[PDB]
RNA sequence: UGUUUGCAAUUUUUUAUAGUAUAUAUCAAAUCAUCUUUAUGCUAUUCAUAGACCUUGGGUACAGUAUAAAAAUUAUAUAUGUAUUAAUUUACAUAUAUUUUUUCUAAGAAAUUAGGUAAGAUUUUGUUUAUAGAGAAAUUAGAUGUAAAAAAAAAAUCUUAUGAGGGCGGAUCCGCUUCUAAUAUUUUUUUGUAGUUAUUAUUAUAAUAAUAAUCAUGUUUAUUACUUAAAAAGCUUAAUGGCUUAAUCUUGCCUUACUGUUUGAUUAACAACAAAUCUUA
């Protein structure tokens, strides 16, 4: 979130819009996924998916 | 960061208070004096007596 | 102003900077804390599950007479219940004269007075 | 029995108790005039921070209990003789006294929501907010029954005075701190004003006055002189008002300035503070009575007259 | 243990709470404050009378605790030292007043009074610190003040009228309230009419009970203690009205 | 006194010893800086 | 008057004070207040014996006669059970000498009483640290679905110990680390532990993979053992290497 | 400091007996 | 000898010994200004010592019911009386400043100071009940409820998995795929709901059943978790939106309100350009 609460993308991914109730009962958050067909919020109890972003 | 204070107070006593019943108790107050005599108190007032009669157009 | 400074002396007597420090104990010092204060405590529970007790068994005293109460029939010809119904009332309970104030005002005293009972009271 | 063998065998809570001859000779004035040196000092220095840096912090504080502490305070020095009866005449008549029966199969009472919700098969009812409080803005206490469990009783009194000439002639304040402070046995906190009047002279964020909290035996000991030694010597007192009480079981009243002298501790240095600056007080009693009437019997069970206006 | 805990908590104020100051009490140069200053003197500077000699400050501050066996912490030394220094020691123009001639203070009242020692059991004031009740013989089974419940007056308003048939009216009672605190209910015998009394608790605050033209076959009274009642009441009387008892 | 002496003399060289290694070690970084 | 007696202090206070047991010390509100805990742990050891007689009767009761049946009667005995662990540790909480006893390491930790005050002094500065770094670590859900703590482990390199979570040179982690662990709970039990490195880059397939640098199984450990030594595991200790210990390394540019 | 008052505590009392010893001599005399 | 004087008690580290990495002690730093004369003085008593009732003195006291044996001890200048000296040298006492032990005129009684960071607090507005002086209008104290011994087991409906490197087509790529695990969902099939204290009834103080209470080894001013509509208060200034799980408030330490360059955006800023805005390394 920006100084001006402009939302960016920290990734290079796919946005989303959901709400998360386990985070917060009565929010609606936007993320960015790695693959299109990934469905958030992600489960509590799932592995962090993360890209490497390096060139070796 | 959270202060934590500390209590001020002042030096405490323990006295005698004699009612006029003659009975005695101890207390704990601020006053050095050790024995305090009441001559007016609840046992000798006809608001907390109604039914003594001794004090009782 | 002279009376004055003898109030703020007392206050400056009293300031954060004045008070004494902190306590500081040994070990065999701090541990012999540790058991009047562990012992204490324990004596509070003692004195507390016994206060207790008797304010349970007291309530389960009428609780076992008003259940009854509330099951007997009579006297007379009086439907089953009545004496109950009425020993429910609280009528002038929670007004100024409900409890007297002969009985309230006598605490209790270390030891007693010249006279520790009036024998003579006369209605 | 292997469940007693699990227990410390080395007990000391099973010593016998010292004896005499090893008691005659523990003199510990003695020992510190006989070494004539001094001891060398432990490792273990550990003393409580200044400030609580948080519950993660490496440098920790302890509780209020632990003598060391920054707050601690020497416990009970004598048991105030109005809790004693209040638990040995008192607590049992209340219970008797009010008092109402359950059949011994009776169902559990559920508390309904005091914030109702829209019901209904309008579309509009789904995410509705809650509906206000009925009747009044702010939702009162409920009453609690008095059971052997919830025995109303006194948990602290707070003194506070209130000095609008303080503003003009700054000793009037310092007198009243001091008043407050034998009477109650504590230092009071300055309080300021919140508003402004012309016509009064009343300047707001200004200090003009202060007040006083005690909790515990404190506490019972200052009603203990308030209801027996000064309340009596007000000349033509008919008692405390009948409609004190805020509906959740706290009964306030004031004193004048000339039943304020009165005090056994104000009354013998009273040639100490200036004339004509001993000034009143609003006593506030806070017990744990659940309404406007359990603290009335609360009061009238420890002497205390209600005269009714 | 509560007076060595008082006494041990009485000293380690002395080491946290601020020093006393005399000038807030007394005024230089008169008879009250030459008369603190002489008994100052005598308890070393400790403005405290039930605390011993200790000096919360100095070289010696750690040897606070007092060994086993000490007076200091009993209560009749505390009240001792509060009484002997109650008495003025200068006179009003400032002169020391001689050993002999100070006035002793009136001491206090004994707790057991000549009824304890006499073992009166018709009288109010003995066991001061328990609690007394008023059991009456009728003619013979002890017991309390019972009587029928007629078909016009409740539990409430028999009670009152039969204690005052029985007891006189000379007593400043009270009732507590309408409810029953004990109740024994003796069963029928299929025959004998069953009973099922139920008590009322009362508390008296003066006077004296009084026999004398009683409407009930009543013959003696006495006001017995909890642990007398036992030796006295029935066993089958007794187990039904011990719930009502108190701590002391 | 008789024994404690012995570990005074102890608690004496060791602060004394190290009030030289710090006075030893301060005169080496004055002469570093 | 060596070090095997104590600090200078107790060398010092053992040479001019006199030899009496500190229970014994004639102090008037110790001595009142040691005998109201005194007088007391004996009504908890006479409750003790009242309640393993009660579960002789209950052990010794056709399951038949509960109305419950055998699901009824192990739910009671249960309940039995852990009312009397309860009443061994009240007994002694309040004894002065087991408190000196732990403090100072000397504690039997076989008894619960020295494994419940281990336990809370645990949770008291080292859980809530610990549980920070699985949770801003991330480990999970990374690792694990959930997962709570149980034991203390303190791991050293060389002798030096390693704050929770901090970046270690490449030399210092070298060799096998000290694991200084502490269960809580009674018996003996075998144990496995994992070392999982769960950042290594895969740049061929834009991901990070976990690589194991050592595991090891069936070490035997009791509450009285609390140094393990992870490079002399199948020699001195009873245990399977599954794969020696692997020096950490990470390459340049990677996090 | 403490030390520094009883060294020069010491060392009056130690003037104070020079002048009780040398004041007797001259009393005995006299 | 910093750290409370009776004895291994916080964290890390230094050094040394034993030891084959560990164990003990020691040292340093962090947390904290606890004040420390072992008596040199005082007190009591007694014995000398002056004579119209004096100075200065020598003894005695035996300390847990602690004690006379420290309830708070400094220096210096001037000057006087006693007294002493080679001397305003010494001792004593008053005459009175002046300094140290900070221990005596309340900053925890005083400012609305607005940013970085960390921790702590979480309805502060209004409405409302009550409250000496006190009134339409001054201060203070209040204004939701619940929970805190403890579960176990069977199947099903999905959804997930960097689970079994599952299987089959084309280890980790993809669509189909069974199994296992986890969260959620069924009103689901249930089982269990004790123990402790006490009461009542039966049975021979104990057992069994029922009823009631039960967060409690803990300074009851308990504490902790959750809950308490909306509006309002507050957040530099109008209005709008937003924040209560922080963007508000309190406190500690600070001054990134930094230097250079630079990424991707504002569906290609303002329907162009420029002055701009947010963000990245
Ligand atoms: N305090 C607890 O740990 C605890 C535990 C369970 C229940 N409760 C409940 O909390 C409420 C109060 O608990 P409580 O009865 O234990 O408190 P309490 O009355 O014993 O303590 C209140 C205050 O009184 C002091 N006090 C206690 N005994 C004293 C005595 N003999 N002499 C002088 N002062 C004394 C205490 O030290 C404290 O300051 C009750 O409802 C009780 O049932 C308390
Ligand atoms: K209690
Ligand atoms: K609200
Ligand atoms: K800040
Ligand atoms: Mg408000
Ligand atoms: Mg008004
Ligand atoms: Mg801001
Ligand atoms: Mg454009």
């Amino acid at each position: 979130m920006g100084r001006d609460h402009t939302i960016h993308a920290a990734v290079a991914g796919y946005v989303k819009y959901y709400r998360d109730p386990q985070l917060h009962p009565d929010r609606q958050y936007i993320g960015v996924v790695f693959n299109r067909n990934d469905k958030l919020p992600y489960p509590k109890d799932a592995p962090r998916k993360r890209k490497l972003g390096l060139v070796a | 960061a959270t202060f934590v204070p500390r209590h001020r107070r002042p030096y405490q006593f323990t006295q005698l208070v004699q009612l006029s019943d003659g009975s005695t108790f101890t207390v704990r107050t601020t006053m050095p004096t050790a024995l305090y005599k009441s001559a007016k108190d609840s046992r000798n007032h006809l608001l907390w007596q109604p039914s003594d009669k001794s004090l009782k157009a | 102003d002279p009376r004055i400074i003898n109030i703020l002396r007392h206050f400056a007597v009293l300031s954060p900077k004045r008070i004494p420090p902190p306590l500081r104990f040994g070990r065999n010092r701090y541990l012999r804390h540790w058991t009047i204060h562990r012992a204490w405590l324990l004596f509070r529970r003692q004195q507390r599950e016994q206060r207790e007790r008797i304010l349970m068994q007291q309530h389960q005293s009428m609780s076992n007479a008003c259940e009854e109460l509330r099951n007997t029939e009579g006297p007379g010809t009086r439907e089953t219940g009545y004496l109950y119904r009425v020993a429910m009332l609280k009528n002038g309970v929670y007004g100024l004269k409900s409890i007297p104030i002969e009985y309230a005002s006598r605490a209790l005293v270390e030891t007693p007075g010249r006279q520790a009972w009036n024998h003579e009271w006369k209605r | 029995i292997p469940d007693l063998a699990e227990l410390e065998t080395r007990s000391a809570l099973d010593a016998p108790i010292p004896s005499e001859e090893d008691k005659k000779e523990f003199r510990p004035w003695k020992r510190a005039a006989d070494r004539k040196a001094r001891l060398p000092s432990s490792r273990y220095q550990y003393h409580p921070p200044k400030y609580n840096r948080g519950p993660l912090h490496p440098i920790q504080s302890p509780p209020s209990s632990d003598p060391i502490a920054r707050d601690f305070v020497p416990g009970p020095f004598n048991m105030p003789r109005l809790k004693e009866t209040f638990r040995t005449v008192m607590a049992s008549d209340l219970m008797t006294l009010a008092y109402i029966h359950t059949p011994p199969g009776t169902p559990k009472k559920e508390p309904t929501e005091r914030l109702r919700a829209w019901e209904g098969d309008s579309p509009y009812f789904a995410n509705r907010a809650r509906r206000a409080p009925r009747g009044a803005p702010e939702l009162p206490i409920r009453e609690r029954d008095i059971s052997f469990r919830n025995i109303p009783e006194i948990k602290e009194i707070t003194v506070s005075t209130f000095v609008p000439l303080g503003l003009k002639n700054p000793d009037l304040l310092i007198v009243a701190r001091a008043v407050l402070l034998a009477m109650t046995g504590t230092m009071p906190e300055m309080t300021r004003s919140k508003n402004n009047v012309v016509q009064w002279q009343l300047q707001a964020n200004k200090p003009a006055g202060c007040k006083t909290t005690i909790y515990g035996n404190a506490a019972w000991e200052f009603m203990d002189r308030l209801i027996h030694l000064v309340l009596p010597r007000i000349k033509d007192w008919k008692g405390v008002p009948a409609s004190t009480g805020d509906g959740s079981g706290n009964v306030q009243f004031g004193l004048n300035p000339e039943d304020v002298q009165l005090f056994p501790e104000v009354e013998c240095n009273y040639d100490m503070y200036p004339a004509k600056m001993i000034p009143g007080c609003h006593i506030a009693i806070k017990t744990t009575a659940t309404s406007d009437r359990q603290a009335k019997l609360l009061l009238q069970s420890l002497g205390v007259p209600f005269y009714s206006n | 243990f509560e007076e060595s805990f008082y006494f041990y908590q009485k000293r380690l104020n002395e080491r946290l709470t601020a020093p006393f100051r005399k000038d807030f009490y007394f005024k230089k140069d008169t008879a009250a404050d030459l008369d603190w200053r002489i008994k100052l003197k005598e308890r070393h500077g400790v403005p405290a009378k039930d605390i011993g000699r200790y000096n919360p400050r100095g070289r010696m501050a750690w040897n606070d605790e007092v060994l086993v066996g000490s007076q200091t912490s009993s209560r009749k030394h505390m009240v001792e030292k509060l009484l002997a220094d109650a008495e003025m020691r200068v006179s009003e123009d400032g002169e020391e007043i001689p050993a002999e001639d100070r006035v002793p203070v009136e001491k206090p009242m004994p707790r057991r009074t000549e009824a304890d020692e006499k073992g009166d059991v018709k009288r109010l004031d003995r066991a001061l610190d328990k609690t007394l009740y008023l059991v009456v013989k009728k003619k013979a089974k002890w017991m309390f003040p019972t009587g029928v419940v007629p078909t016009d007056e409740g539990l409430h308003e028999t009670a009152a009228r039969i204690l005052a048939e029985s007891a006189g009216v000379n007593m400043n009672t009270w009732i507590v309230g309408r409810v029953p605190v004990a109740h024994h209910v003796v069963r029928p015998v299929f025959l004998k009419k069953g009973e099922k009394i139920f008590f009322l608790k009362g508390r008296i605050m003066a006077g004296q009970a009084d026999l004398t033209d009683n409407l009930h076959d009543l013959v003696d009274f006495k006001w017995l203690t909890q642990e007398e009642l036992r030796s006295t009441l029935a066993e089958e009387y007794f187990h039904s009205v011990k719930g009502m008892f108190a701590e002391r | 006194s008789s024994v404690i002496a012995e570990l005074i003399k102890e608690k004496l060289a060791a602060r004394a010893e190290y009030n030289a290694r710090q006075s030893a070690l301060r005169k080496l970084q004055q002469q570093k800086m | 008057g060596g070090p095997e007696l104590g600090s200078r202090r107790r060398r010092a206070a053992l040479a001019t004070t006199g030899n009496l047991p500190f229970e014994q010390l004639p102090y008037q509100c110790f001595q009142d207040a040691r005998k109201i805990l005194q007088q007391d742990r004996a009504a908890k050891i006479a409750q003790i014996v009242k309640e393993t007689e009660k579960i002789k009767l209950i052990e010794a009761r056709d399951a038949s006669e509960f109305e419950g049946g055998e699901a009824a009667k192990q739910t009671r005995i249960k309940s039995l059970r852990k009312y009397i662990e309860e009443l061994k540790i009240l007994a002694d909480i309040n004894d002065p000498e087991v408190k000196r006893r732990f403090e100072d390491g000397r504690g039997d930790m076989t008894k619960p009483v020295y494994r419940f005050m281990a336990e809370r002094r645990w949770r008291s500065m080292d859980y809530k640290i610990i549980a920070q770094r699985i949770s801003q670590f991330h480990v999970v859900p990374d690792l694990l679905p959930a997962f709570d703590p149980t034991m203390d482990v303190k791991l050293s390199f060389r002798g030096y110990q390693v704050s929770p979570g901090a970046i270690l040179d490449s030399r210092v982690t070298e060799v096998a680390p000290t694991l200084r662990m502490q269960v809580f709970d009674k018996g003996e039990r075998l144990l496995t532990v994992v070392v999982i490195d769960s950042d290594v880059p895969d740049v061929t397939h834009d991901n990070f993979k976990r690589r194991c640098h050592f595991l090891a199984a069936n070490i035997p450990w009791d509450p009285s053992k609390t140094v393990l030594s992870l490079r002399s595991v199948g020699d001195r200790v009873e245990g399977d290497v599954g794969k020696p210990w692997l020096p950490p390394f990470a390459q340049k540019g990677s996090p | 400091f403490l030390l520094g008052i009883k060294e020069r505590k010491l060392a009056k009392a130690d003037r104070r007996e020079e002048y009780r010893r040398r004041v007797r001599e001259k009393r005995e005399q006299r």
